[PDB]
């Protein structure tokens, strides 16, 4: 009072000093359940895998991609991802994502990676210069090899031009190496494109096959379809807290209110345009948004000449928020100030009726 | 697969008007007695809309009316249709209607809300019409002819299974189907609302709110669109399969939008119960 | 120790290093198979002798070699000369054939001394 006055005698009566402001404690963020990930459960786990050649692109669009399960398993061999990080992969939506499931031999696995040449790249599948995504490979000859040599899996070898960035080719014509040329059938430059590989049960590393898909990630003019997964928090209701439900915002205690919104409304505002209920996205139950707790500090006290001692009070603040007897009043809580049941001329005006005064073993009293 | 449909009267369009309809929740905020003023894409109180009707007369008289043209998609358009049977089984939105760019189709083949989105090729006039057999004697849906192919499909949505009730009642109508469509921001957004009536004059008379019922993120562009009817394929009507065809009590309005204010009005539960048009009857001013 | 890669992991799980019996008949001559698509096996019925001791070192360096050449085509996959294959293993086996590496590996005692009338001798015989 004497720095907000700027004087060393303060004159008998009450004077506003500060704000009072109950601070957030912790902040939550909900969302609501996440279910039916994505069809990544059985692309990876699927029996039966393309050729290199004739590698399968599967729609991933509307599922929310759970990067977590994929970055945390220790079963892949090569796992690279250009472009963007694996650790904010579950904090970035996009627009379409596709998996190119396709059998390799595992020396020439480094071969598909942006910048680099070989025999596989520039005559199977490509990679641009720049790209979004990442890579997962893992070793398949536990089950993708049987005795005698398994000659399932084909390769293109002989093109006569380099393959486009994400291009597939179904014709296989026959390759032609001179000038003469091939009426359809086999001679002296003419050579079959598609040559098969050998998986034997026996091989050592490099030769064995290792199931190497390619994830693609774009963004063009649609709204983002898939997104990482969100992770809510625990709800605590009577506590001034930060909550976020569903990209909202804000500051207040969450009660459990009564109004029964639609089924299809998420939020409510009262008059001035003020959210004030919001709807919990996981157990689905309404509840209001009170802000917290704030208000002016009036300190009353008689002249400095007469005592020092002084009363507080905190002007619309419940005495539940504050934190020497503490009463309640109709016009705040007042801290420092016994409060007595005779009735006497007001001489520190206070509100709501009630005055203060400094009488007697010696103490302020309301 | 294209088949067209042949022998149909000709008649000048017919217009009515929607008193006061199309009023939609703009968003999903919960308001109790506030009386709120927005200014989105509605309807206008008291406009002009288009009547398509399809009337079919026994004997040789009457007119064989089958209305499905490719109306246009200006900001929005507001689809109602007065039904006594199950007729209107979905639309098709898009711009070129070809395989040139994609486009939007939201069918029902009596199962249940089929949606797809891909680079289609519709035929000039599309229709599911129903077969009714002496033997095994049940209305029955087995007929699809709205494109040909289907490739580059982006967004596909099939629900859960579910019966259709295909009888041909005879009689006045029995409820009312209303539709807004409005796709601002890529998201194609569908309020959709049910309202039981019994009147085959006109649109009925009242005020009900449309709740928000699908968002479809798509992103493709909507210029124009077409409603898919229905068709009767029975006994005493030979032909082939461009003829033979009959049908009735099958109505549906389209009303375009535009940008208005209005005052909301919401009750001590949340819904809206009234609303007025800012720029007529300027006592509603 | 020197530089050369480990083994294969079908090297210790298709190498028939210990001889059967008369379960079946197989010929326990030295050799190195080199099947060129990463697998490396010898088939050697090594006992716990000196000589077979050095001849699996020699067998180790053919497998070495075999792994480096490894990385050519199939015309390739050979040794510059018809001497060199195997004087790769042989040095080994004559560098590993030394006291020295016998006492630090532990077989001979530390304590043994380095006398010239054996080292004489082992000049002799080679
Ligand atoms: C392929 O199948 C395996 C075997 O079930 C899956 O591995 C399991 O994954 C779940 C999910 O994290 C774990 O709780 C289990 O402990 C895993 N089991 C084993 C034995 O590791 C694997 O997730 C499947 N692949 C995909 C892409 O879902
Ligand atoms: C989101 O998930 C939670 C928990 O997985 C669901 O809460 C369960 O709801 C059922 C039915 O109402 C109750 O029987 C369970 O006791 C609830 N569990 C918990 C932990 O609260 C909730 O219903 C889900 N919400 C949606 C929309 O699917
Ligand atoms: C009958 O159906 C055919 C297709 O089943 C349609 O013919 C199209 O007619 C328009 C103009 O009349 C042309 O621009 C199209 O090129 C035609 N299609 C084809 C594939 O050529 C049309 O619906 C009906 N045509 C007639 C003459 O009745
Ligand atoms: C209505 O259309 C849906 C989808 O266009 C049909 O559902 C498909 O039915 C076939 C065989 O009946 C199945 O092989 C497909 O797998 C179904 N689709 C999906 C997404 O599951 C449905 O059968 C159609 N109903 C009628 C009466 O024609
Ligand atoms: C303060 O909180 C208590 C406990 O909730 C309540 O009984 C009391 O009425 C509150 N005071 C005021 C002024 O609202
Ligand atoms: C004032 O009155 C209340 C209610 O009768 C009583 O509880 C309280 O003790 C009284 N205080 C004094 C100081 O008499
Ligand atoms: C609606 O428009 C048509 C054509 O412009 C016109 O003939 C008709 O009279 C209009 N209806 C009303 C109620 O104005
Ligand atoms: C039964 O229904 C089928 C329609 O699938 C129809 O073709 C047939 O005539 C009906 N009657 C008999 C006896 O099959
Ligand atoms: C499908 O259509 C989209 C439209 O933007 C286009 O980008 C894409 O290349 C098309 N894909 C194929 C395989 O035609
Ligand atoms: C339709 O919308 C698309 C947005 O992807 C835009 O590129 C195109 O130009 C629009 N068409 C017209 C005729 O404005
Ligand atoms: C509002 O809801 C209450 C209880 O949910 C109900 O009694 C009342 O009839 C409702 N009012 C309207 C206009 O629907």
């Amino acid at each position: 009072t004497k720095c907000t006055l700027k004087s060393f005698t303060v004159e008998k009566g009450i004077y506003q000093t500060s704000n009072f402001r109950v601070q957030p404690t912790e902040s939550i963020v909900r969302f609501p359940n996440i279910t039916n990930l994505c069809p990544f459960g059985e692309v990876f786990n699927a029996t039966r895998f393309a050729s290199v050649y004739a590698w399968n692109r599967k729609r991933i669009s509307n599922c929310v991609a759970d990067y977590s399960v994929l970055y945390n398993s220790a079963s892949f061999s090569t796992f690279k991802c250009y472009g963007v990080s694996p650790t904010k992969l579950n904090d970035l939506c996009f627009t379409n994502v596709y998996a190119d499931s396709f059998v390799i031999r595992g020396d020439e696995v480094r071969q598909i990676a942006p910048g680099q040449t070989g025999k596989i790249a520039d005559y199977n599948y490509k990679l641009p210069d720049d790209f979004t995504g990442c890579v997962i490979a893992w070793n398949s000859n536990n089950l993708d090899s049987k005795v005698g040599g398994n000659y399932n899996y084909l390769y293109r070898l002989f093109r006569k031009s380099n393959l486009k960035p994400f291009e597939r080719d179904i014709s296989t014509e026959i390759y032609q190496a001179g000038s003469t040329p091939c009426n359809g059938v086999e001679g002296f430059n003419c050579y079959f494109p598609l040559q098969s590989y050998g998986f034997q049960p026996t091989n050592g590393v490099g030769y064995q096959p290792y199931r190497v898909v390619v994830l693609s990630f774009e963004l063009l003019h649609a709204p983002a379809t898939v997104c990482g997964p969100k992770k809510s928090t625990n709800l605590v209701k009577n506590k001034c807290v930060n909550f976020n439900f569903n990209g909202l915002t804000g500051t207040g205690v969450l009660t459990e209110s009564n109004k029964k919104f639609l089924p299809f409304q998420q939020f409510g505002r009262d008059i001035a345009d003020t959210t004030d209920a919001v709807r919990d996205p996981q157990t689905l139950e309404i509840l209001d948004i009170t802000p917290c707790s704030f208000g002016g500090v009036s300190v009353i006290t008689p002249g400095t000449n007469t005592s020092n001692q002084v009363a507080v009070l905190y002007q619309g603040v419940n005495c539940t928020e504050v934190p020497s007897n503490v009463f309640q009043t109709r016009a705040g809580c007042l801290i420092g100030a016994e409060h007595v049941n005779n009735s006497y001329e007001c001489d520190i005006p206070i509100g709501a009726g009630i005055c203060a005064s400094y009488q007697t073993s010696q103490s302020i009293i309301a | 697969q294209c088949v067209n449909l042949t022998t149909r009267t000709q008649l000048p369009p017919a217009y009515t008007n929607s008193f006061t309809r199309g009023v939609y929740y703009p968003d999903k905020v919960f308001r109790s007695s506030v009386l709120h003023s927005t200014q989105d894409l509605f309807l206008p109180f008291f406009s002009n809309v288009t009547w398509f009707h399809a009337i079919h007369v026994s004997g040789t008289n009457g007119t064989k009316r089958f209305d499905n043209p490719v109306l246009p998609f200006n900001d929005g358009v507001y689809f109602a249709s007065t039904e006594k049977s199950n007729i209107i089984r979905g639309w098709i939105f898009g711009t070129t209607l070809d395989s040139k760019t994609q486009s939007l189709l939201i069918v029902n083949n009596a199962t249940n809300v089929v949606i797809k989105v891909c680079e289609f090729q519709f035929c000039n006039d599309p229709f599911l019409g129903v077969y009714y057999h002496k033997n095994n004697k049940s209305w029955m849906e087995s007929e699809f002819r709205v494109y040909s192919s289907a490739n580059n499909c982006t967004f596909e949505y099939v629900s859960q299974p579910f019966l259709m009730d295909l009888e041909g009642k005879q009689g006045n109508f029995k409820n009312l189907r209303e539709f807004v469509f409005k796709n601002i921001d890529g998201y194609f957004k569908i309020y959709s609302k049910h309202t039981p009536i019994n009147l085959v004059r006109d649109l009925p008379q009242g005020f009900s709110a449309l709740e928000p019922l699908v968002d479809l993120p798509i992103g493709i562009n909507i210029t124009r669109f077409q409603t898919l009817l229905a068709l009767h394929r029975s006994y005493l009507t030979p032909g082939d399969s461009s003829s033979g065809w009959t049908a009735g009590a099958a109505a549906y309005y389209v009303g375009y939008l535009q940008p208005r204010t209005f005052l909301l009005k919401y009750n001590e539960n949340g819904t809206i119960t009234d609303a007025v048009d800012c720029a007529l009857d300027p006592l509603s001013e | 120790s020197v530089g050369l890669p480990n083994m294969t992991q079908g090297f210790w799980e298709n190498s028939m290093l210990t001889d059967p019996g008369n379960v079946q008949k197989a010929v326990c001559h030295p050799t190195a198979w080199d099947l060129g698509k990463g697998d490396f096996r010898i088939l050697m019925c090594t006992k716990v002798t000196m000589d077979d001791f050095l001849t699996a070192h020699h067998e180790m360096g053919h497998i070495q070699y075999d792994m480096a050449y490894a990385a050519q085509p199939f015309l390739l996959r050979n040794g510059a000369n018809e001497g060199f294959h195997e004087a790769v293993g042989e040095i080994m086996s004559l560098s590993a054939a030394t006291p020295k590496h016998l006492k630090s590996i532990g077989l001979l005692s530390p304590d043994f001394q380095e006398d010239n009338e054996t080292e004489i001798n082992f000049l002799l015989k080679q």
